[PDB]
RNA sequence: AUUAGCAGUUUCGGGGGCGUAAUGCUCUCAGCUGAUUCUCAAACUCUGAACAUUUUUGGUAAGCAGAACUGGCGAUGUGGGUUGAACCAAAUAUUGGGAUAAGACGUCUAACAUUCACUAAUAGAUACCACAAAAGGUGUUAGUUCAUUAAGACAGCAGGACGGUGGCCAUGGAAGUCGGUAUCCGCUAAGGAGUGUGUAACAACUCACCUGCCAAAUGGACUAGCCCUGAAAAUGGAUGA
RNA sequence: CGCUCAUAGCGACGCUGCUUUUUGAUCCUUCGAUGUCGGCUCUUCUUAUCAUUGUGAAGCAGAAUUCACAAAGUGUUGGAUUGUUCACCCACUAACAAGGAACGUGAGCUGGGUUUAGACCGUCGUGAGACAGGUUAGUUUUACCCUACUGUUGUCAAUUGUU
């Protein structure tokens, strides 16, 4: 009930790729940045993890 | 630093103390004059000197005193100053000499201080209104 | 480039009307009256009767020929919509502030008092002919509901956007309306 | 190209032919919801007896078999174009196949969008709802009703069958609770002969 | 260089001056190693040759080829052991750079320095590569068609200008192919030392077969 | 000038090993010799041809300094390159007609038609000449080669993802999943002594792997065209507009 | 390197660029003369953005900080020492970012220095004298022309017949 909610908020927020030459915030499946700054590229990283 | 005050700030108490201004210490310490070096909340312009009204907080140095305090940049504030400024009431008020006293970097006057305070000043910091004989 | 496409077609239900004139459609169902207009080249966008309408370019680009299919589902979703209506579950959730949501169909509007301690009433007008009604599971919900899919989401997404704060770490809070349930729809 | 890639199709076709000529009677059964640890003891009892060989989609590669035989491959009881199925051989114990490959099924709650066996009921009333799941209900678009004391949306009856997908609600209704709708593993559609069938009928027993 | 940017080296330019008694003055190069690997294994085990083609013609620094043949050296342990490893390199930097220096780099003169006698200092090498020449020659096991390829990648970044790079068709550090290698092989034409083979002739050895044959493949 | 192993020495220079030990026997190792191997040159050569462009030395370079050949400029306009000492066409008594050269032919501006791709950028657009690179792009265009597929591929969605066993190592605890080494068999269509999430470690989830549904193409690694990123400078702004 | 983890942030050994805010290189213009340095004053422009605005990354819990994008719209100080740009400190501040304009700005100033003649010292020189060493004293001329700018009349010589 909770988790689910979590889960939701990290699905638009969190999962995300984010790029590198951008730092873009893309999607789980991503390969690109469509980014005509960032000229595209294949450096996409995940966004990463919570810590204290 | 504090400030807390008063809500606002008042209400502003015009130019008086420039910098290089020497006042009177007005406070039961070794000080008996403030020299004052700069004003906190001082945005430059180009050729214009800081200013201290009344309650402006006034980083000073003891020109003349006990060597203890002597030769150290330290926080004070002004408690009276002789050129003249407009209140709400309508009325102009100035005061016989320009004066500080001495305090913490928050605020805070340790000593009891001499001679009038200035309502603008009471108003302001909170501590400097306790240890005022007369705010007159 | 210039393959020549062939064509792409949706089905109709007897249930809904689909009229077109200068390659611009209007789908007409039980629901109501959903119209959208296309603008390309060479499209001829026709009626095979009252059961299928067909998307055509003749000579396409590869740029064309993808519009094409979007065309295509964009219709397809005016159909569904006019015949059986979009319906987004939309959950909110914050650890600690109980976000105060609240409908008002009058003005065909939600407003969000709380929802990090803010004291604004974060409020935006939902697009024409959808409408939000308070759904209650626990005091979780808000469940929209339409005609047309492109306005509902992007009421939908309004919402979303706005209700999250914008100033330090993102993955520390869960504050937020978001879509839960997009792919269900109305009951008929 | 064809008969190659990884772990060769080449080989299975050799299983699928040329083995399905050395057994007496023959069982079609369903595997669409079994495991390992479930179909493991159903290669014992049966692998003692016969064999379980199929490469799956292999009946098109024994044309060449049906020229003397005459197999039924799309002719029988399930076409077999909308559900896995896996052949049972036997040859020593013709007659007590039928009943020991049911007798390994081992019951479970649904999964999301499985298959499904035959019956799937669907949790409902007192037993079959939680007072702290009726927020779930509530979620849902579909009616909730109190019958007997209990918020709940009402079902306890067979809304599908084999072939047809289970809801996904549905299935979490059903994990969550403790609730097992029917006992699966290996289920005969019908039952096999060598160019024939030898009977047309649903045996679970 | 470390001294300069190598642009100002990039291409060939002036005749080839090298290290002699007219120039005795000039640093050790910064590669004096041109070895990767087992080189005591035979032609016979590593039968796949990657090379590395500079695709320009360009003065490729001592500095340039040293920093690539240690990223080579640095893909040989995440990716295998140094027992599929074999390289001469096939570039050495013979050509020396003179670099004529000024005073007044900070400080300051009227044209009292100058170039009144220009003459440059030796201070650097580098190699004269073409088009077509071969920078780093790889022989391996046919297993590493990847690995000494990426390795390869990873030096191509470390040198100025567009670097091809090729899978030969030939065992390594020999003209003979592998269709004409084997046949020679299976013939027992072929003979070896260590690691090249010699290779029996017929116009050498008209009635001497006493020590070649008998050391055959 | 320089790189590499290899053979024969190998007892030797030195380390040991080998029979209790030795200029006695064999290795790595140095040295000697032999046949192979990498690379090499203004001041090497067996051999050895035919301001501008080309050749060419110093210089990081210069619209720098210095040479060779040829042609210019200076001494020289004219047509063209928007503009211009040297570029291109082409040489200059005074004219007419003709037809051309370079160069152009939307409009400025004398001169146009037809025809096939490419470019989706605010790009790009007359050599010298007013710039631009390494390196990137699932932008598009074409091309190369390899693999998979009606034995059910590819994509999605669905099912399964087991036994020996928590293998053997090590230890608070490491039980497929901190880490070390082997990494096999059973039962199978198929399931790594295991790809991560996770757990004191587990469990649970996920992937490789296999298969159902659907139904004809699909996947990849390169290549080079244009295009995009790379691509920041001071008055306002330059494909000449 | 960053406990782990190449690329949060850094980044060897290398390589590729750009800028003309450094100093050289050169000698093309200027030697019948383009007033050198710094400061004050004033304007404009640049972005390679210090702050402020909106954003996105982070080893971003919070506060704080660092990294990047759109952005040059608005800001970017008072002082001690020094002729000093530069430098270094004190204090304020949201921040006290870097730069250009004939190294912006001498018929705008000042003349502190450099930078004539007087003089002193040190070292050098037999000496006259030298010093890119130190010290002290030492003329800053002319706009009324043209344009530019600031403002001011006045003609739109039909301000569309006149006012």
């Amino acid at each position: 009930i909770e988790p689910s909610l979590v889960i939701l908020a990290r699905k638009y927020k969190c999962d995300k790729m984010i790029c590198r030459k951008c730092y873009a915030r893309l999607h789980p499946r991503a390969v690109n940045c469509r980014k005509k700054k960032c000229g595209h590229s294949n450096n996409l990283r995940p966004k990463k993890k919570l810590l204290k | 630093m504090s400030k807390a005050q008063a809500v606002g700030s008042n209400y502003r108490v015009s130019l008086g103390l420039p910098v290089g201004a020497v006042m009177n210490s007005a406070d039961n310490s070794g000080a008996k004059n403030l020299y004052v070096i700069a004003v906190k909340g001082i945005k430059g312009r180009l050729n214009r000197l800081p200013s201290a009204g009344v309650g402006d907080m006034v980083m000073a140095t003891v020109k003349k005193g006990k060597p203890e305090l002597r030769k150290k940049v330290c926080t004070g504030l002004v408690v009276r100053q002789r050129k003249h400024w407009k209140r709400k009431d309508g009325v102009y008020i100035y005061f016989e000499d320009n004066a500080g006293v001495m305090c913490n970097p928050k605020g805070e006057v340790k000593g009891n201080i001499l001679g009038p305070v200035a309502k603008e000043c009471s108003d302001l910091w909170p501590k400097v209104a306790t240890n005022a004989g007369t705010i007159v | 480039m210039k393959v020549i496409n062939s064509s792409r077609k949706v089905q109709i239900p007897e249930n809904v009307t689909v009229d077109v004139k200068g390659r611009s459609v209007k789908v007409t169902g039980p629901r109501g009256t959903l119209s959208k207009s296309f603008d390309h080249a060479s499209v001829d966008i026709n009626l095979v009767g009252k059961k299928e309408l067909t998307v055509d370019l003749w000579f396409g680009n590869r740029k064309q020929i993808a519009c094409i299919k979007t065309i295509t589902s964009i219709i397809e979703n005016m159909i569904t919509g006019v015949t059986k209506g979009y319906e987004y579950k939309m959950r909110f959730v914050y650890a600690h502030f109980p976000i105060n949501v609240a409908v008002t169909d009058g003005g065909r509007v939600v407003e969000i008092r709380n929802f990090f301690g803010e004291k604004i009433v974060r409020r935006i007008e939902l697009l024409d002919g959808i409408t939000c009604y308070r759904n209650e599971k626990a005091k979780d919900e808000i469940v929209l509901t339409g005609n047309s899919l492109e306005l509902l989401s992007q009421s939908c997404a309004t919402i979303q956007l706005r209700s999250a704060i914008k100033y330090k770490d993102v993955r520390k809070f869960l504050d937020g309306i978001y879509v839960s349930e997009r792919n269900v729809l109305e009951s008929n | 190209m064809s008969g190659a890639g990884s772990k060769r199709k080449n080989v299975f076709i050799e299983k699928a032919t040329k083995l399905f000529t050395t057994y007496d009677k023959m069982i079609v059964a369903e595997a669409d919801f079994v495991g390992s640890s479930q179909l493991q003891k159903i290669r014992k009892s049966i692998r003692g007896i016969g064999a379980v060989l199929m490469g799956k989609k292999t009946m098109i590669r024994k044309v060449i078999r049906d020229l003397a035989d005459s197999k039924p491959e799309l002719d029988a009881l399930n076409t077999y174009l909308k559900q896995n199925t896996c052949i049972i051989f036997c040859k020593d114990n013709i007659a007590e196949v039928k009943r020991v490959i049911n007798t390994q099924r081992v019951g479970a709650p649904a999964k999301a969008g499985v298959f499904a066996p035959n019956d799937v009921i669907i949790p409902a009333g007192p037993t079959g709802m939680e007072p702290t799941q009726t927020s779930f209900l509530q979620d849902l678009k579909i009616a909730t009703k109190i019958n007997r004391g209990q918020i709940d949306i009402v079902n306890e009856v067979h809304i599908i069958k084999t072939g047809q997908k289970v809801g996904a609600s549905e299935a979490t209704l059903l994990q969550k609770l403790n609730i097992k709708p029917f006992t699966y593993g290996l289920e005969p559609k019908i039952i096999y002969d060598a160019g024939a069938c030898y009977s047309p009928s649903i045996s679970e027993e | 260089m470390g001294r300069r940017p190598a642009r100002c080296y990039r291409y060939c330019k002036n005749k080839p001056y090298i290290k002699s008694r007219y120039c005795r003055g000039v640093p050790d190069a910064k590669i004096r190693i041109f070895d990767l690997g087992r080189k005591k294994a035979s032609t016979d085990e590593f039968p796949l040759c990657v090379h590395l083609i500079s695709l320009e013609k360009e003065q490729l620094s001592s500095e340039a080829i040293e920093a690539g043949r240690i990223s080579c050296n640095k893909y040989i342990s995440k990716t295998g052991g140094k027992d599929s490893f074999h390289m001469r390199v096939r570039v050495h930097p013979w050509h020396v750079l003179r670099i004529n220096k000024m005073l007044s780099c900070a400080g300051a003169d009227r044209l009292q320095t100058g170039m009144r006698g220009a003459f440059g200092k030796p201070m650097g090498t580098v190699a004269r590569v073409n088009i077509g020449q071969i920078i780093f020659s790889i022989r391996t096991r046919d297993n590493m068609l990847a690995n000494v390829v990426e390795a390869l990648r990873r030096s191509s970044y470390k040198f100025p200008g567009r670097q091809k790079i090729v899978v030969s068709k030939k065992w390594g550090f020999t003209a003979y192919n592998r269709e004409a290698y084997q046949k020679l092989k299976a013939d027992g034409r072929l003979m070896n030392d260590g690691a090249n083979v010699k290779v029996i002739t017929n116009h050498g050895t008209l009635a001497q077969y006493a020590k070649d044959i008998a050391a055959a493949n």
